[PDB]
Formats: structure tokens, C-alpha cells, sequence
RNA sequence: AAACAUCUCAGUAUCGGGAGGAACAGAAAACGCAAUGUGAUGUCGUUAGUAACCGCGAGUGAACGCGAUACAGCCCAAACC
RNA sequence: ACUCGUACGGUCACUGAAUCCUGCCCAGUGCAGGUAUCUGAACACCUCGUACAAGAGGACGAAGGACCUGUCAACGGCGGG
RNA sequence: GCUUUACUGCAGGCUGUCGCUGAGGACUCUCACUCCGGGAGGAGGACACCGAUAGCCGGGCA
């Protein structure tokens, strides 16, 4: 039969609609009032997070951070640039608001590492994300035997070299055929041109 | 009055001393930084890529 | 070219700040709970820095001592009211609503509580014409009919200093004290008398503009010089 | 000068002479799904376009005739080289 | 590019962040010598200055495959408990 | 930043103590206001086209422009016959 | 380096549109959001701010 997860997950296919859609306009008053990283006991989207990896267990931690919405934020050229080099409005940055998200989630958790993340909406200025962090550190997982594996010392800092989900899809790394030829095994080894 | 030798005569502030992390005479007790190792500014060790040759 | 001087102003450097530090006090109306039960005497008069007029120093019945901004005619051991009750004379703050029209107030609120912003200048006042249970007409300074919340706080009577105005400095050197106390770069260089790179008028065998003055609204800053979005110019007509 | 609006000439196609009609070349309208439409898109972003910021370049004083020739039985027309000629007015 | 704006120099120099002894990639929502065929991923030789791009100028420039090196395949979420 | 500031303020410009004065010009350019009608992009909308899409056309029309007005201690002008 | 009604662009301002954004060619409301208030509460209000895009101006800048 249809687990209860299916639910939760049936509901965030239209956060716009339902319960769900009253929840938001109420919590989004609340997270507004939040910080920038706020640790929190539970995931606001239980189906996705035990599907990403998250486990109600010792080590396992979750934060809703928050980011602003648009493109980039850059400042114009001081010295001179060709017609080409001078754009400022409509130049966006390479990496998704999700990535940076986790980013910002993990130098909050020094000591943790970054599994995997997700979306929990946004309103016309700001963009929110889940993220599920795990103590590499606590026994409790260190005998875990589907997250021991992000204890080893080369999974250290993941996030910040594009390890996780949201990192490996944004550097194109999906495709294992046609339209990988410059993303695999990295954007670095094929020039940056991908 | 000359900008040359009259107004060296004016110089006899101390900026520049002895850093306590690196021991270049390069701490400038005014701004408490170091312009040689970063000293006072950053806790990792100033350092660029441009001190050297690119390809080396 | 260089950035001009309006744009060196933003950047809010020592040579165009407001000597802050030399300042008193923000004389904002006292916050009263209600009743009115809130009265003060008159301590002493003394000079503010930032506005070349005087002040009065009030010490209130609940033991607070605090600057205020008076109105001509205030002196020293006179009682000074604050609140909806407060008796009808000058020197007292009351909401719009209480005070009778046709009566000359200073230091008017913009929206209630926010303890003063229009009619603070020397020898200023504004003019409380018309009542009503939604809106205060008041008339400013600059002969603007102002509608107002009702509640918004005010003092009876005109800003002490009056007339300041009306004698010439006759002297640079009394500019210059003046502008010292002030947030104001000084003195003054024309920018036809500037080199093209420094202004949008340098530049030029003599000097002129070698342009319109009317600039745009729309105009950039940098190039928003002479005589902004003028509605019209000169005297005739 | 004056021009015929048909008269007797070859046509090409029934490869024999025929009376023909004489219309000047209507420009056909664009789609603007060509590749160069493509390009002018692909190409086109932020600062200098290269070729897709160059405008329409000058006139020549006189204009070559540009001219259908239409065969009266087969309906095929043909075209031909024109001639410079400052106004091309038919005749009926 | 004998000017120069797209293009080039070049994702180079330089800057921010981060791991290791190596990194990264990796068990197909692949390939498409179209097949009764191949079978995770790097890398090397080649495919090839080929296809593709481009004021269709100057220039830029792969992939599948093949020969090699080395080979290795598994764990969750959910269903039912 | 201005600003512990609020039109007797402070921002932006021109002229340059006092004294006697400061004429004519709004066509061009600038600024500003208005505007029946004209023109005026995208999204949505309608028609054609496409089993869809590209695309073509339509209707609506903001600022802006056309047009009208104000303005020279606004740029400036004040000749030849 | 400097200038401009040189060429080409880029900031910036104005303006429309979409998202934020809700209820009953002009309108009311309150619940998001904004502002004032120490607080209660008041003012405003689906606008404004902000993200996106479109037209106009644009030697301020390259
Ligand atoms: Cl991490
Ligand atoms: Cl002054
Ligand atoms: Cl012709
Ligand atoms: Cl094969
Ligand atoms: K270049
Ligand atoms: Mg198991
Ligand atoms: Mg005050
Ligand atoms: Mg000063
Ligand atoms: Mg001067
Ligand atoms: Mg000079
Ligand atoms: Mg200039
Ligand atoms: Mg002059
Ligand atoms: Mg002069
Ligand atoms: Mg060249
Ligand atoms: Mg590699
Ligand atoms: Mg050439
Ligand atoms: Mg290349
Ligand atoms: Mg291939
Ligand atoms: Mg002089
Ligand atoms: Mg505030
Ligand atoms: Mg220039
Ligand atoms: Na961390
Ligand atoms: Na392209
Ligand atoms: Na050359
Ligand atoms: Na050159
Ligand atoms: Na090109
Ligand atoms: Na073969
Ligand atoms: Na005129
Ligand atoms: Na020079
Ligand atoms: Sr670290
Ligand atoms: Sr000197
Ligand atoms: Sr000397
Ligand atoms: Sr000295
Ligand atoms: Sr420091
Ligand atoms: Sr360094
Ligand atoms: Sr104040
Ligand atoms: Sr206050
Ligand atoms: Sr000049
Ligand atoms: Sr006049
Ligand atoms: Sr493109
Ligand atoms: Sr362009
Ligand atoms: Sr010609
Ligand atoms: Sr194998
Ligand atoms: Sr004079
Ligand atoms: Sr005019």
C-alpha cells in the first residue's frame, strides 16, 4: 500500500496548492524572522530527506538556510574591457543557489559534512533549502552501514569541491554520454569549458 | 619648499617594526599589520602566485 | 574623467561629516504613556551647535533631564507641558488634535511618536488650520498645506532665533565658522572654473558652460549638475 | 524607359518562342526560420554583436531591372540579366 | 585578425575556497561502426585538424569506435515487516 | 554620508563688496508641463500556420516622440539689405 | 589624457509586464509585505520595496 511518505511527498508537488500551499504563507512569516543557517530537530520534507539519506539517529542534522533571490551580484568593470566584458546586469554565476546554500550551511557546522540538500520554497526575494549534515566524528555513525562511508579523511569538505548531488549536477556531470565530453571527470581537466 | 632632500628632514616616524609572527621589519604598528606575512590581517600566510614567475 | 565632488560626498569621508561629536542632543518629543500627568521645569537655555538657535534644558517630574526644542519666549523656571491635557500656552507639546486652530507650532511630527520633523529651523513655524477625526491640516514653512495625522505631536508657538537670517555674514572668515559646526564641504569652486576631466562645465578657452544647464531628472549622478529637472529659469516671464 | 507588357520571345522551357508577360519581381516576405535567423540569435547577447550590429549599407543612383518573364502557355516564367535603368514603365 | 567591435590571446595570468598521497570520475533514463552489435570510469596511442563553429575572415575544434593500460562491482529510499 | 539636520533647512549651479542698473529674442538646442488625434516594446489576448512548436498578422498601447504651452540671472543669439 | 548630436556598447533613471500576491476599466477589503510606535496599537496595502524582462533617455563610464 501507499506509505504515509508518499504523502508528504504527493503534497511538495504543488506547493502552491492545498494544505500545503496555507502552510508556506505561514511558515515563510516565521522563516523570514529566521537567521541565515537555523538548525532544526526535523525535516519539513520527511519523504525527501530519508530519501536522500537522512536517518533519525545520533549525527544526523538538519538546517533550513536561506538565500537571496536573482542573478548575480556584480560590480562593474574599473579598467578597461571590450564591449563583451562590460556586461553587469544579465551575467549570472556558475553555481545554483541550492550549492551555495549548502555551503553556507556547512561553514556554520565546521565539524560536519554535507550529504545532501533540498528545496523548501521560496517568496519573491529569498530562496530556501534544507540540509542534511552528518557528524563523521560520532560513533553512532562511524557503525553506521549506509553512512559510514562519508567519515573517510577524503570526504572531508565535499561541498566545497563539488562532491555532492547539487555539486555534481551542476558541473554537468548527469549525462554519462552525448554532452559530457568537457564535464567528465571534471570541469578543471577538460579546460573549463564546460 | 622642495618635495626632495628639505622634506626628508620631516621623516622620523616609526611604522614599520619586527613582526612577532614572521621577523620581517615589515609590522606597521600603526595599522598592527604585517605588509610581509599578513600578519594582524589574516590567519592564513600572505602569500601570491605573482612572487614568482608564472610558470614557476 | 574624475568623479565630481557631489559624488565624493557619498562616501561620507571626515571632510564631509557633521561634527557629531561635538553634537547635544536630537530634541525629540518626550514619550508619554498617556494622562499628561507629564510635566517639566524650565532648568536652563543653552546653544545648539547643530541648528545656531537655542535650547532649553527641562527637568521633568519623573526625575528625567533632557534638552528640548524651544520656542521663542521660554525661560528659565517656567513649567513646560507634555501630553493630551497639556494646558494651551507656548513652549507645551500636545497631539494636533488638542490644539485649537489657527495656532503657530513647531516641531510637528510626520507620523505620530516619531518625535519631531517638520517647522525645527530658527524663527520657523508651521500653521495648524484645519480639524477633523481623520486628518490635521497644517500649513509648513515653506507655505505647503501638509495633511496630518491628528496625532501627531507638536509645540505651540515659533522656533526661538528668529530674524538670524536677516544680517550678512559681511565676512568669509564668518562663513567659514558657520560652516565648520555643519556637515558642508566649504568654500566653493565653480565648475566652469574646473578642468574638463573634473566637472561636466570645465574645460573651455574662458569660462562657461559648454552646454545646457537643465539637466534631467533622468540624468546620471555625475552628469546631474546646474540646474536639476529646473521646472523653468531666470526671473522674467 | 517604356517596356512591353508582353510580347514574343524563347522560353526556355517549352524551348520554342512564345508570347510572354513581363512583371517586375515582387519580394517574397521572410519566415524568419532560416539559419541565418538562428545565428543573428545564437550570436546575439551582451555588448558588440559583431556582424548582427552592422546596418543596411547605401543605394546605387540607378537601380538594374528586375523583371519575371512569364510564358503565356506553359505559365513557367525565367529570368534574365537586367539593365540598369532609372524607371521601367510598361506598355498596356 | 597586419585597423577593429564578434572572434583571438584564454577559461590563460591572477584572485577566493577545499581535499589527498594522489585527486576527480565511475556501474547507463549509456552507445547508435543501426546491430542477431558494444557493455562502469580514468588515462595513453589513434580516430583528426576529421564532424562542428566562425566579420563562413583570422582562427577555434570534439565524439562514437578501435589498439592499449588496469579491471570490480555494489549500497540505500519505498513496497512487506 | 548629508543627519543629534527639517525650508530662517541643505542640496545643485551661475555671478562676484557697495552704488546706479540689468533691454529685445522661446525659431534651434536643453529642462518642464500638457496632450483630442498620430506614433510607440514585451507579457497576456485573437486570426492564420504547425496533430504541437518555430513563424506571419491583428487588437490593446506605458514612458518617450510627433503636436501645444511655459522658461534666457537656460545653452546661446541681437545680422545683411 | 580630453571632447562630442563619431562608431559600438555599459552603468544609471523613467516606464510597461511577470513573480512576490491575498479576499470581495472603475472599486472595496485585509491576511502577506512596508512604515510609525517602548508597547498596545496606528498608517499604508496587494501597492510599494525586491527578483526578471521589455521600450525610452543615457560621454556618467568603457
Ligand atoms: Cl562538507
Ligand atoms: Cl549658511
Ligand atoms: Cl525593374
Ligand atoms: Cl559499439
Ligand atoms: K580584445
Ligand atoms: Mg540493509
Ligand atoms: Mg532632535
Ligand atoms: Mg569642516
Ligand atoms: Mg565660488
Ligand atoms: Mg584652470
Ligand atoms: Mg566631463
Ligand atoms: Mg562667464
Ligand atoms: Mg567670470
Ligand atoms: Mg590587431
Ligand atoms: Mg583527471
Ligand atoms: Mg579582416
Ligand atoms: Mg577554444
Ligand atoms: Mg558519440
Ligand atoms: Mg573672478
Ligand atoms: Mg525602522
Ligand atoms: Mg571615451
Ligand atoms: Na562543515
Ligand atoms: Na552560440
Ligand atoms: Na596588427
Ligand atoms: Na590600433
Ligand atoms: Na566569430
Ligand atoms: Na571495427
Ligand atoms: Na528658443
Ligand atoms: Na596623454
Ligand atoms: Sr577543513
Ligand atoms: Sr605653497
Ligand atoms: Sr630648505
Ligand atoms: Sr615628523
Ligand atoms: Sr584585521
Ligand atoms: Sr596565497
Ligand atoms: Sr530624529
Ligand atoms: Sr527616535
Ligand atoms: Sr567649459
Ligand atoms: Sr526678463
Ligand atoms: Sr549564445
Ligand atoms: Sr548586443
Ligand atoms: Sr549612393
Ligand atoms: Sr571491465
Ligand atoms: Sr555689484
Ligand atoms: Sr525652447
Amino acid at each position: 500500500a501507499r506509505s504515509a511518505y508518499s504523502y508528504i511527498r504527493d503534497a511538495w508537488e504543488n506547493p502552491g496548492d492545498g494544505q500545503l500551499a496555507e502552510l508556506q504563507w505561514q511558515r515563510q512569516q516565521e522563516w523570514r524572522n529566521e537567521g541565515a543557517v537555523e538548525r532544526i530537530e526535523r525535516p519539513t520534507r520527511l519523504d525527501k530527506a530519508r530519501s536522500q539519506g537522512y536517518k533519525a539517529k545520533q549525527g544526523v542534522i538538519v538546517a533550513r538556510v536561506s538565500v537571496r533571490k536573482g542573478s548575480a551580484r556584480k560590480r562593474r568593470h574599473k579598467a578597461g574591457r571590450r564591449s563583451k566584458r562590460q556586461g553587469v546586469t544579465r551575467i549570472t554565476r556558475r553555481k545554483d543557489i541550492q550549492r551555495v546554500a549548502e555551503e553556507r550551511a556547512s561553514r556554520t557546522f565546521p565539524n560536519l559534512r554535507v550529504l545532501n540538500s533540498y528545496s523548501v520554497g521560496q517568496d519573491g526575494r529569498q530562496k530556501w533549502h534544507e540540509v542534511i549534515l552528518i557528524d563523521p566524528n560520532h560513533p553512532a555513525i562511524q557503525n553506521d552501514d549506509d553512512l559510514s562511508w562519508i567519515c573517510a579523511d577524503d570526504q572531508a569538505d565535499r561541498v566545497f569541491r563539488g562532491l555532492t548531488g547539487a555539486g555534481r549536477r551542476n558541473r554537468g556531470l548527469s549525462g554519462k554520454g552525448k554532452g559530457s565530453e568537457k564535464t567528465r571527470p571534471s570541469l578543471r581537466s577538460n579546460g573549463g569549458k564546460a | 619648499t622642495g618635495a626632495g632632500t628639505p622634506s626628508q628632514g620631516k621623516k622620523n616616524t616609526t611604522t614599520h617594526t619586527k613582526c612577532r609572527r614572521c621577523g620581517e621589519k615589515s609590522y606597521h604598528t600603526k595599522k598592527k599589520v604585517c605588509s610581509s606575512c599578513g600578519f594582524g590581517k589574516s590567519a592564513k600566510r600572505r602569500d601570491y602566485e605573482w612572487q614568482s614567475k608564472a610558470g614557476e | 574623467g574624475r568623479r565630481i565632488q557631489g559624488q565624493r560626498r557619498g562616501r561620507g569621508t571626515s571632510t564631509f561629516r557633521a561634527p557629531s561629536h561635538r553634537y547635544k542632543a536630537d530634541l525629540e518629543h518626550r514619550k508619554v504613556e498617556d494622562g499628561d500627568v507629564i510635566a517639566g521645569t524650565v532648568v536652563d537655555i543653552e546653544h545648539d551647535p547643530a541648528r545656531s538657535a537655542p535650547v532649553a534644558a527641562v527637568e521633568f517630574e519623573d526625575g528625567d533631564r533632557r534638552l528640548i526644542l524651544a520656542p521663542e519666549g521660554v525661560g528659565v523656571g517656567d513649567e513646560l507641558q507634555v501630553g493630551v491635557s497639556a494646558e494651551i500656552a507656548p513652549g507645551n507639546t500636545l497631539p494636533l488634535a488638542e490644539i485649537p486652530e489657527g495656532v503657530p507650532v513647531c516641531n510637528v511630527e510626520s507620523s505620530p511618536g516619531d518625535g519631531g520633523k517638520f517647522a525645527r529651523a530658527s524663527g520657523v513655524n508651521a500653521q495648524l488650520l484645519t480639524h477633523d477625526r481623520n486628518v490635521a491640516v497644517v500649513k509648513l514653512p515653506s507655505g505647503e498645506m501638509k495633511r496630518l495625522d491628528p496625532q501627531c505631536r507638536a509645540t505651540i508657538g515659533v522656533v526661538a532665533g528668529g530674524g538670524r537670517t536677516d544680517k550678512p555674514f559681511v565676512k568669509a572668515g564668518n562663513k567659514h565658522h558657520k560652516m565648520k559646526a555643519r556637515g558642508t564641504k566649504w568654500p566653493n569652486v565653480r565648475g566652469v572654473a574646473m578642468n574638463a576631466v573634473d566637472h561636466p562645465f570645465g574645460g573651455g578657452g574662458r569660462q562657461h558652460p559648454g552646454k545646457p544647464k537643465s539637466i534631467s531628472r533622468n540624468a546620471p549622478p555625475g552628469r546631474k549638475v546646474g540646474d536639476i529637472a529646473s521646472k523653468r529659469t531666470g526671473r522674467g516671464g | 524607359m517604356q517596356m512591353p507588357r508582353r510580347f514574343n520571345t524563347y522560353c526556355p522551357h517549352c524551348n520554342e518562342h512564345q508570347e510572354h508577360e513581363v512583371e517586375k519581381v515582387r519580394s517574397g516576405r521572410q519566415t524568419g526560420m532560416k539559419w541565418i535567423d538562428r545565428q543573428r540569435e545564437r550570436n546575439s547577447g551582451i555588448g558588440n554583436d559583431g556582424k548582427f550590429s552592422k546596418v543596411p549599407g547605401g543605394d546605387k543612383p540607378t537601380k538594374k531591372t528586375d523583371l519575371k518573364y512569364r510564358c503565356g502557355e506553359c505559365g513557367k516564367a525565367h529570368l534574365r540579366e537586367g539593365w540598369r535603368a532609372g524607371r521601367l514603365e510598361f506598355q498596356e
